[PDB]
């Protein structure tokens, strides 16, 4: 355990910062999906009526 | 100072309203009805317009030919139009031909034959009208605009109605429509020009006394519309001119913001490259459009109905690579009604409107149309002094507050017809309804 710490002494801080990043990035991912769907809905929902000239 | 509008009622509840002008020799009498296409359902949509055709196709007394002759002998003409909320039937004549014209109008409204043979004949005429409106681009654009803004609601329907209904309208449903809707409490007999009020009231007592009254008489101009932000694109690369309308939900006749919406409309105003003065107009949008050749014309509008309205602009342009600029600059001018307008623009628009509302009424038909419209939408003719006071009450704060709740960051209904490849998608248009810098 001691030698593992000696090789990677940032370990504890790194994993806590990673938890914060995971949470923020996941929330941003969810919101980015909502926003993409919101902005795209006029294109997705578009309908056509064709009357051949 | 114009002569006072006299107003009387009959017992059935028919209003008679008149404004005499001893300087003219012609008179416009007619019947304004608070009823139109919006009173139809989806099955009989088209009926009101169908009736307008049959009203001139012969009555229980005079046949079609006799009717033609009787009007020819009067000397003037008869005219009619059906809209979404209003139907009008009027007769322009000579001063002393007014009793004849009232008698003919009373006849075609109360005692029309609606003969199966005539229904069947007009059924083709109206079918041909469906394929020839196609040319009147402004009308095509505004009918699509109503259809989309009021999607699947009565105000969204056309006046002509679908082809299917035209083939299935019977004399029964025609009769039912005019019996339910053409009632005395919904009708106004109007006279303008060389008419005596007391003479017109007597003629009303003679011809329109046996009109049905409705069971539940509501006041004149009594109506729920749910506006849909949406777009119709009718791209046609072979047309040289693009026609574009953009509108938001506007104001009804009796809104508290009715004058504020008119002032806001006058701040943008109209433009037409063919008129010589238009390059010198004060409107900011006018200056942008003329300097950069963005459009052949634009016309701001503020259309009102009993319970809603549409406020917006209609643009025409041959500049097909700069449609984006045209739309961009127009909506940035609307943004400024929310962010920037001050006493400078507001007082200039008020000045222009104080005259404009009076100037419009320059002949007997315009006067009759004004009395009839106001009586069937407001229940009264509003005097120019009251109108001058309501306009004077509009401040820059009122305009800003109105634009912030009506225009700013709001959904639009948008219709484009013609070479509109350069018109961007809905989001990019609707994003110009606000300014990130504010
Ligand atoms: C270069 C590499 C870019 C990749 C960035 C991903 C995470 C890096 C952030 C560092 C970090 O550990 O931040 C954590 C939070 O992560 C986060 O919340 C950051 C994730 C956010 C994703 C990206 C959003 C914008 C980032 C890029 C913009 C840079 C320039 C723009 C001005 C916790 O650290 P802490 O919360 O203790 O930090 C002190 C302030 N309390």
């Amino acid at each position: 355990a001691f030698l593992t710490w000696a090789a990677e002494p940032e370990h504890d801080e790194r994993k806590k910062l990673g938890l914060k990043a995971i949470i923020v990035i996941s929330a941003m991912l969810g919101l980015s999906v909502y926003i993409k769907k919101f902005k795209w809905s006029p294109i997705k929902n578009r309908k056509f009526i064709y009357n051949p000239p | 100072v114009s002569p006072k509008t006299r107003t009387s009622n009959l017992k059935n509840g028919l209003t008679i309203a008149s404004e005499s002008n001893p300087l003219v020799q012609t008179a416009t009498v007619g019947v304004w009805i608070d009823a139109g296409s919006r009173n139809e359902n989806a099955y009989n949509n088209g009926t009101a317009h169908f009736f307008e055709h049959l009203a001139f196709k012969g009555t229980d007394k005079r046949s079609q030919h006799q009717l033609e002759l009787d009007i020819e002998n009067m000397g003037g003409h008869l005219n009619a139009y059906t809209s979404r909320e209003s139907t009008v039937y009027y007769a322009k004549s000579f001063k002393d031909d007014v009793p004849k014209s009232v008698e003919i109008l009373a006849d075609i409204l109360q005692h029309s034959k609606l003969a199966e043979s005539a229904i069947d004949r007009e059924r083709e005429v109206i079918t041909r009208e469906l394929e020839e409106v196609n040319k009147q681009y402004e009308e095509v654009v505004f009918d699509h605009l109503h259809a989309t803004a009021f999607m699947n609601q009565p105000l969204g329907r056309t006046i002509l109605g679908p082809r299917e209904n035209i083939q299935t309208i019977t004399n029964t449903e025609l009769r039912k429509f005019i019996t339910e809707n053409y009632t005395a409490d919904r009708m106004v007999l109007v006279g303008a020009g060389a008419v005596d009020h007391d003479a017109l009231v007597e003629l009303a007592e003679k011809y329109f006394s046996h009109l049905p009254s409705s069971q539940s008489p509501v006041p004149l101009g009594t109506p729920i519309p749910n506006f849909v932000g949406s777009e119709v694109r009718l791209r046609d690369d072979t047309m040289p001119v693009a026609h574009i309308a953009i509108a938001v939900e506007g104001v009804s006749w009796t809104s508290e913001d009715y004058y504020t919406a008119l002032v806001a409309q006058a701040i943008i105003g109209n433009y037409d490259r063919a008129v010589g003065t238009s390059r010198h107009q004060g409107s900011r949008l006018s200056n942008i459009v003329s300097e950069n050749n963005l459009a052949n014309s634009f016309q701001s509008f503020s259309t009102s109905y009993s319970d809603t309205g549409l406020w917006g602009i209609y643009l025409t342009s041959e500049n097909t690579t700069q449609i984006d600029d045209l739309v961009h600059f127009t909506l940035k001018e609307w943004n400024r009604l929310s962010t920037s307008v001050s006493n400078l623009q507001v007082e200039r628009a008020k000045s222009q409107l104080k005259a404009g509302l009076l100037l419009s009424l320059d002949g007997t038909t315009y006067v009759a149309e004004d009395i009839g419209r106001q009586l069937t939408t407001l229940g009264r003719r509003v005097t120019p002094a009251e109108v001058e006071a309501k306009l004077e009450a509009v401040t820059e704060h009122d305009v800003r507050a109105w634009a912030q709740k009506t225009l700013y960051d709001k959904d639009i209904a948008l219709v484009g017809l013609g070479p509109i490849e350069g018109l961007y998608d809905y989001n990019r248009i609707r994003n110009d309804m606000s300014m990130m810098r504010w």
